[PDB]
């Protein structure tokens, strides 16, 4: 049997908000000169120049 | 040192110094604008480039 | 107003969101972290969460 007192609910959520998927448009990445980049001991990759 | 900093790209202690107002000194060959506008000078426009 | 079972339903889908807040540190955090520490890929957060 239908109750009103039973049935009648209070539902909360938030009352708005936006839900971004990319995570990396909003990083902005440039390089260095390919010239002048360095390895992992901080010396350029290619030194024959 | 302005040569070390287009070399390596990374603008974060210049523009950290540049927000808090920290006293610097940019080295490195620069062309210059000659004014000679007391009014410029009393408007401190050196100051906004 | 709903029956017992819708409520549960969404009473479950309310408060078990996937959503969460995201902020500038959890970009940086999700960009892999040998990429951050490479000085040969400068990374600005230049957008406004």
């Amino acid at each position: 049997q239908f109750d009103f007192r039973n049935s009648m609910h209070m539902l909360t959520s938030n009352l708005t908000f936006t839900v971004y998927s990319d995570l990396l448009a909003f990083v902005s990445a440039d390089t260095v000169e390919p010239i002048n980049a360095v390895a992992f001991d901080n010396m350029r990759i290619m030194n024959e120049l | 040192n302005l040569e070390e900093l287009m070399r390596t790209g990374s603008y974060a202690q210049i523009t950290n110094m540049l927000l808090n107002n920290q006293p610097v000194a940019l080295v490195g060959a620069l062309p210059f604008v000659t004014d000679s506008s007391v009014i410029s000078l009393i408007a401190i426009l050196d100051a906004t480039v | 107003i709903l029956h017992p079972i819708d409520y549960a339903f969404n009473e479950y889908f309310l408060q078990h969101q996937l959503v969460e807040p995201l902020n500038n540190d959890i970009i940086f955090n999700y960009i892999p972290e040998r990429i951050r520490n490479d000085v040969n890929y400068i990374l600005n957060m230049d957008r406004n969460l």
